[PDB]
RNA sequence: UGCGUAGAGAUCUGGAGGAAUACCGGUGGCGAAGGCGGCCCCCUGGACGAAGACUGACGCUCAGGUGCGAAAGCGUGGGGAGCAAACAGGAUUAGAUACCCUGGUAGUCCACGCCGUAAACGAUGUCGACUUGGAGGUUGUGUCUCGUGGCUUCCGGAGCUAACG
């Protein structure tokens, strides 16, 4: 695809969960989860990941759903 | 008369008439302006044409307190909210930066007959 | 119901060696269980819901009794002795 | 007994009376019966939240051993003191 | 209509009170139904998986009976910010004992007592066996880019239905 989530990003950690400036790539035009396709994660990673987030959102800081353009 | 230089210029954006109140640093507002004390009777003032009049005037007549630059924060949704952006961005001031501090409220608050 | 104050009512009424379930065990759970349950409807009058989960439990022993008295009669007149049910 | 995490937040505007709150805290801690393992002091933190009309709150953490008996009445007497903003005694892990 | 230069509206600060719980919330979740959604503690029910250890078929359904069972309004006491039948006025109209606008009582809120009803609807009760799969999700286990058990959705083989499904 056009560029993978990961590749454009330094070394971090799938398991901070306050992190939201790099969480919020993972996050595409909606609150939706980027597949593995764009994320550019594996199986291991992206798993953690989508907890990661899910943590993420209750704290408020990742939204769960945005509008569209 | 007490020159403030500089302050904040926030920017009440709604869908009834936008309403500017500039202020200091501390948040006491030196002076405001509305679509309504520009003359306009109450459907007009909903127009973002009679936001530019207030956001140019409530600036003006803080232009004598002597303030030159303002920090905008924009509130709630409505026509005119960016015409009083751009209004401001005008006159005798500097936008040194805007942000959008809209409420938009969490959860428990009944909504009004409209909204329900 | 600590764990020592079932393995102990177990023993107790237990047949013989590793006696888990039976009528005369099984019932005297219950028993005990109802006799905490009762004791809590002294108390807190308005814990409807706590009042049909005693229900179903005297509904259950009130069946195994009937099921031991049935076959075993000598069986029955001891267990009720023991406990004191009736 | 068990473990327990007792956090306490306070007036971060307190000052020498910071190393003192903490004394009556400790004083607290103990009489209740209860062992601190460990000791965490984020110190003066931005809130989500203002609380007290105040911006800062003063955190502090104290994992303590003691009856679960007691836990209750550990409180009580914790959120007395004036400057003591909130007080929230959990189980054990934390997400 | 009404309110206003013995000053409200708009704005800042402080106090009081009642009620409801703004994002997350969802197309989601739980409960037998009605219903139920901030957090903490105590008390308590149901339910799922693993180990296969114990009893051992002691079952299924169920006239009558007993118990539970939204809302409404009702009885006594309390409370009453807001909203609002009846109703007080202003408008609209051919007329409006409606819709629209200004007030406003019971009620709406709390405690206790009362009833038994409902598109109480998936308008298709419980248990067991048998009959292609695909995909998403919750939870346990496993030799875990997949196999397996329970639960929750969608699409669908055969088949079923008057059609919808």
């Amino acid at each position: 695809r056009r560029k993978f989530c990961r590749f454009t990003a330094e070394g971090v950690q799938e398991i901070d969960y306050k992190d939201i400036a790099t969480l919020k790539n993972y996050i595409t035009e909606s609150g939706k989860i980027v597949p593995s396709r764009i994320t550019g994660t594996r199986a291991k990673y992206q798993r953690q990941l989508a907890r990661a987030i899910k943590r993420a959102r209750y704290l408020s800081l990742l939204p769960y759903t945005d509008r569209h353009q | 008369r007490k020159q403030v230089s500089d302050g904040v210029a926030h920017i009440h954006a709604s869908f009834n008439n936008t309403i500017v109140t500039i202020t200091d640093r501390q948040g006491n507002a030196l002076g405001w302006a509305t679509a309504g004390g520009s003359g306009f009777r109450g459907s007009r003032k909903s127009t973002p044409f009679a936001a530019q009049v207030a956001a140019e005037r409530c600036a003006d007549a803080v232009k004598e307190y002597g303030i030159k630059n303002l920090e905008v924060m924009v509130k709630g949704p409505g026509p005119g909210r960016e015409s009083t952006i751009r209004a401001l961005n005008a006159a005798g001031f500097r936008i040194t930066n805007i942000t959008d501090v809209t409420p938009i409220p969490h959860n428990g608050c009944r909504p009004p007959k409209k909204r329900r | 119901l600590s764990t020592e104050a079932t393995a102990k009512i177990v023993s107790e009424f237990g047949r013989d060696a590793n006696d888990t379930g039976s009528t005369e065990v099984q019932v005297a759970l219950l028993t005990a269980q109802i006799n905490h349950l009762q004791g809590h409807f002294a108390e807190h009058k308005k814990d409807h819901h706590s009042r049909r989960g005693l229900l179903r439990m005297v509904s259950q022993r009130r069946k195994l009794l009937d099921y031991l008295k049935r076959k075993d009669v000598a069986r029955y007149t001891q267990l009720i002795e023991r406990l004191g049910l009736r | 007994m068990r473990h327990y995490e007792i956090v306490f937040m306070v007036h971060p505007d307190q000052s020498e009376q910071v190393p003192g709150m903490i004394e009556r805290y400790t004083a607290a801690i103990t009489g209740a019966e209860g062992k601190i393992h460990r000791l965490e002091d984020w110190g003066r933190r931005q809130l989500a939240y203002p609380i007290n009309k105040l911006h800062k709150a003063h955190y502090v953490l104290m994992n303590v051993e003691a009856p679960q008996e007691v836990i209750d009445e550990l409180e009580t007497t914790f959120r007395f003191n004036d400057a003591v903003i909130r007080s929230m005694v959990m189980r054990t892990k934390h997400a």
